Formats: C-alpha cells, structure tokens, sequence
C-alpha cells in the first residue's frame, strides 16, 4: 500500500495525500472545530457556517460556487461532528487546479450573505423542527448529553433552536476567524493526485490561512404513541489515541432483539462505547439483559475462535484504496487531525494480530464491569428497567 | 389467609398516599422497596430487642408468673393491652349481650367501612375535615385503651360510655357527612 506523505506549510496547514491509481480524487479540508469548541452562546455556529459555506464567496458570488463545482462535474460535500468539520470535493483529478482554488475560498474569505444567513436560519430551524423524526439521532444526542454533562461535548452539533434564531454575521465571523486557524487544518487528497503538485497548489492557494468527564446518567423521553423504542447504553470510551481502542473494536466485532448495533465513538481522550437497539416495548427489558450478558460474556467467553472471528471482521473493515478516494481522504483528514499522522494498514494489522483473548477480557473487564452506564431511551420505554436495575447486572 | 390477601391485592396494586392513579409513576420493588423493607425490618427488630432485653415485663401483667389458682383470682383482672379497649367497650354497654355484640361490631365496623365511603377522593391527603375526624377517632381509641385499664368506678365509666358512643358515631355518621361537606366545598356535590 502506498504511504501517506505529509508536508507542512507556512501557515501550519498540513497537506496530506495518498496517491492511488483510481482516476478521480477526493480533496478535502478538515478543521479541528466542532460543537466541543463552542461555549453555549454560539452553539450552532459551525452548523450554520456549514450551511452558509456554499452560498457564495466574494470570488464566487451567488450560485457561482455551486455552479463551477457543478460544471467541473464534481460532488461538493460537507459535514460537521462534535470535534471535526470537513469540506470535501470529489472531482476529476485533472481538475485539481480548479478544485483546490474553490475549496480555498470555502474555508477562507467566504462571504456570508446576510440574505442567505436569514435563509439558512430558516432552513436549519425548520429541518430541526423535523429532525425529531430521526429517532436514532435523538437517542444519540441525549446519550452524548446525559453522559457528558456540564461539558462542551454535550452541546449538539446542531445547537439549540434558540441559538439558531439568535445568530448574526459577526458571531459567525468570530467562529470562522477563531476556529479556522491554519495549524488546525489538514488538506487531504486521495486518489489520482501527485503530492508535489498538491503541495504547490497549497502554497499558491490556502497559504493565507491565519474539560470532559463522563457522568453516569439516564434520560427517559417517554412518548407512548411511537411504535418502536430506541435505547442506547454506553460507558466511557478510552479515547482516540488510547491503544486499547483496538482491543475494544474486536470486542464490538464479537457482539456485532432488534437492530442491535454497537458503537465506539471516540473524542479527544474520551468517548462512548456501547450498544443501541430498537425494540417493541414489551421486549426492551429482555434485550437489555441480553446485551449486558454479552458484555460480561466477553469477560468470560472469549473463545479463541471468536477472538479470531472478531479480529477478522475488524480486518475487513479497515479502509483502503479499494474503498475509494473519499473513504480514504476522510481517513487521511481524521488521522492527521486526531493522531497527528496517518496510521498505515500494516500497523493496524499488527495491532489486530497482537490482540488475544486474555488481553481482550482484561480490557473489557476494565470498561464494562462496574462502570455506571449512560442510558437514553425514547418511545414506549416503561418496561425499560431503571438505573439501579440496569447497572446491577448481578451476573 | 394473608396469602389470599397478597393475591387479592396484586390484582389491583398498592395505593399511594395521594390517593391518585399512580400508573404514570411506578418503579420496581427489588431495589427500591426491598431495601426499604429491610431497613424497616431492622428498626422493628431494634424495638423488639429493646423490648425483650431491657424491659421484658413492661407490657405483661406480673400475674402471669402465678400458677393458676384454680381456686383464687387476681384482685385486678385485665385483658391484655391490645384488646384492652375491646373489653372497654363491653364494660360500657349495660346489657351483657349488648356488650358482646358491640364488642364484635367494634372489630366488624371496619368491614362495614368500604360501604361508608361517600367521597370522590380516595385518600385523606386533601381532606382536612375528615383528617380531624380521623385523629379524633385515634384519640378516643387511645382513651378506650386507657379506660379498659381503669377499674369500675366514677368517672371512668362515663368516659367509657361516651368514648364508645363517640367511636361508633364518628365511624358510622360523622365521616360520610363530612365527606359530603368536603365534596360540596370543592363544587363537586
Ligand atoms: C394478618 C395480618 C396482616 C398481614 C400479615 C398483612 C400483610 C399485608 C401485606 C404484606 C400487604 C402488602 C404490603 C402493603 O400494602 O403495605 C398488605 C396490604 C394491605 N393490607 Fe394487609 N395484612 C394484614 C392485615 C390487614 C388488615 C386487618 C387490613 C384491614 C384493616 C389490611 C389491609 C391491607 C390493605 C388495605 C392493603 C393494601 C394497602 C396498600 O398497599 O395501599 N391488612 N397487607
């Protein structure tokens, strides 16, 4: 697998690339700026700037931005999490000169038209009025909240409607001018790109860029008119950099009622490790029990075969050139923002093959057993057991 | 018979001190009302062992340690405290039969109690006049417990006669009339 080569410019912006023989490329800008860096007076600034970032910059007033990035034939995407913001474009590699330039203006000298500002306010607000339809997102945004209380991590990426209505260009300008610093930025490229050409384009454009504690808790939004119930139970994830994350991923691969997914969400030295399941009310209790059993099961039933199993499924999850440019870029941007380097797949394979059953049950015992859980329920959740009961697996 | 009790209750569930439908707020029993019952068991055992190990004869009558004199009798004979009032009631009615019947009714009046409920509210948490009548009922129950102890002579007798009259009149007459008045005050009747 070709190595990911990283350079660093005057601004501090990093320029990471991973050349591949695929023909198109996914060039993106990551920024270490999310809802964790907001201070409850600008709780929707990143989301609302993510809406305003494609509505024209001085150089591209009006629909120019979308038009050109449309004409070139590229797909323009952006997303925001609690810790990272990404503005990425997938286009024909021959379009690199075009691409970099457009992206530059997106992350700098973006001209928020107050006309649009008002418009987006409405968009965000109205969607939020309906964002309630995404029960799963709801469950996952209180889980974050209930656990990370009194901590920036709690505030959702979207932010409270209140703030959405009460936001102004200057505030946005601040978030933009405060959390868009060049040392906290990665220009990541994946696919048919040359690293020297991308470094020269980053020098030509973009060379101008200038606590958290886990709280055991439970939030039971009871609404009996909903047909199905969604319940998430989590404990404190190790973090992004913690080595044991890998032995925890294998544990998730061992676990894999209904829609019983498993998650290991990682933030800067914290996270949520757990399971989300949707079930008819009458079975919620049973399901809860099962999940708990499985976790302690890892603590007691790490059959080597299953250990291997989990390792293998993890082995087939690692992202690679095969997965495509975007998947890879995305990994390059997150790796330079979180680890400070791109971890190659050989190092991931070494960290997977060093995992055995004994260290898996050791790492699991440290995190699942005797760890107050964070419970978030939504729907007909009367038969969902209360905390004393949940924390008390007793088996 | 108690086992029957528990069954006839789970069909309906326990009541709450507000007297309202508690279906919106119910919790498990294992971790919430079990440790509470364990604490109550511990406190009841504390009172029982300080009754046994420190004052073992404050509730009994010394007469017990006297082998029965098939021939002689205790100058002062009294039924035990728990029933003291019961007999107090008897002592009150002049007629022997009357006493026996009233005595029985004393206990039975309770059974008769579910047919005397004339209020639209189940509990007495929001019913102050019937609360006053209830505490007057507890008061003259304590009075009847005291009278039973007292010997037959003035004025213990009159109190006994009144206390019994007041007991039966509060349970039979005063509480449903008070519940009607309380329903009238809330613009319900
Ligand atoms: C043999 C003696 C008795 C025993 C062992 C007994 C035991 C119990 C137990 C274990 C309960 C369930 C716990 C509770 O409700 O707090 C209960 C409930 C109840 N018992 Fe008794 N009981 C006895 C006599 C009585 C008598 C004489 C009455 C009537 C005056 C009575 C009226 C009730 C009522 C009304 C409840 C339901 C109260 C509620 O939960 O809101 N019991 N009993």
């Amino acid at each position: 697998v070709p190595e990911t080569q990283v350079s660093i410019l005057d601004n501090g912006l990093r320029v990471a690339s991973e050349q591949s023989s695929h023909a198109t490329c996914t060039v993106g800008v990551w920024i270490d700026a999310g809802s964790r860096y907001e201070t409850e007076k600008n709780n929707g600034a990143g989301y609302f700037l993510e809406h305003l970032a494609f509505k024209g910059t001085k150089n591209r007033p009006g629909n120019a931005l979308e038009k050109e990035v449309e004409s070139i034939g590229a797909h323009l995407n952006a997303y925001s999490t609690r810790e990272h913001t990404a503005y990425l474009i997938k286009a024909l590699s021959k379009d690199l000169p075009k691409v970099v330039e457009l992206l530059a203006d997106i992350v700098q000298n973006s001209s928020l038209e107050d006309s649009q500002i008002e418009k987006e306010r409405d968009v965000i607000l109205r969607e939020m009025q309906e964002n309630d339809a995404s029960m799963q997102n709801v469950v996952f945004d209180y889980l974050h909240a209930t656990a990370f209380q009194g901590t920036p991590l709690a505030q959702a990426v979207e932010g409270p409607s209140e703030n959405v209505r009460r936001l102004s260009r200057t505030d946005l300008t601040d978030y933009l001018n405060r959390h868009y610093k060049a040392p906290r930025m990665v220009l990541a490229a994946a696919g048919g790109v040359e690293h020297q050409q991308l470094l020269d384009l980053a020098q030509k454009h973009l060379s101008s860029v200038s606590p958290c504690r886990f709280t055991g808790s439970e939030i039971r939004h009871r609404d009996d008119a909903l047909p199905l119930a969604h319940v998430a139970i989590a404990v404190e994830g190790p973090g992004w950099a913690n080595p044991d994350n890998v032995t925890l991923q294998v544990a998730n691969a061992i676990i894999g009622c209904q829609s019983f997914q498993t998650f290991n969400i990682s933030y800067s030295d914290t996270g949520l490790l757990g399971a989300h399941f949707v079930c008819d009310a009458m079975s919620i209790d049973d399901m809860v029990f099962f999940l708990q059993g499985q976790w302690m099961r890892l603590c007691t039933s790490a059959t080597e075969s299953e250990v291997t199993r989990g390792k293998n499924i993890l082995r087939n999850a690692l992202v690679s050139h095969l997965d495509g440019t975007t998947p890879v870029c995305e990994d390059i941007g997150r790796s330079l923002l979180t680890y400070g380097r791109r971890i190659p797949l050989a190092e991931w394979e070494s960290r997977i093959q060093e995992v055995d059953a004994q260290m898996l049950r050791d790492i699991c015992s440290k995190y699942f057993y005797d760890q107050c859980p964070a419970v978030a329920g939504y729907g007909p959740i009367e038969q969902l057991p209360d905390y004393n009961r949940i924390r008390s697996g007793m088996f | 018979l108690a086992i029957v009790h528990l069954l006839f209750l789970h069909e309906t569930g326990s009541n709450n001190p507000t007297g309202l439908n508690s279906d919106a707020d119910k919790i498990p029993f294992h971790p919430y009302y079990t440790i509470k019952d364990i604490l109550g068991i511990l406190i009841m055992f504390l009172i029982l062992m300080t009754l046994v190990l420190f004052f073992p004869d404050m509730l009994g009558d010394p007469d017990n340690y006297m082998p029965a004199n098939p021939l002689n009798t205790p100058p002062h004979i009294k039924p035990e405290w728990y029933f003291l009032f019961a007999y107090a009631i008897l002592r009150s009615i002049p007629n022997k039969l009357g006493g026996v019947l009233a005595l029985i009714l004393s206990i039975l009046i309770l059974a008769l109690m579910p047919f005397l409920h004339t209020s639209k509210q189940r509990s007495l948490m929001f019913r102050p006049i019937t609360q006053i009548l209830y505490w007057i009922l507890v008061a003259n129950l304590l009075i009847l417990t005291w009278i039973g102890g007292q010997p037959v002579e003035h004025p213990f007798i009159i109190i006994g006669q009144l206390a019994s009259i007041s007991y039966f009149s509060i349970i039979l007459i005063l509480m449903p009339i008070s519940g009607i008045i309380e329903d009238k005050m809330l613009k319900l009747y």
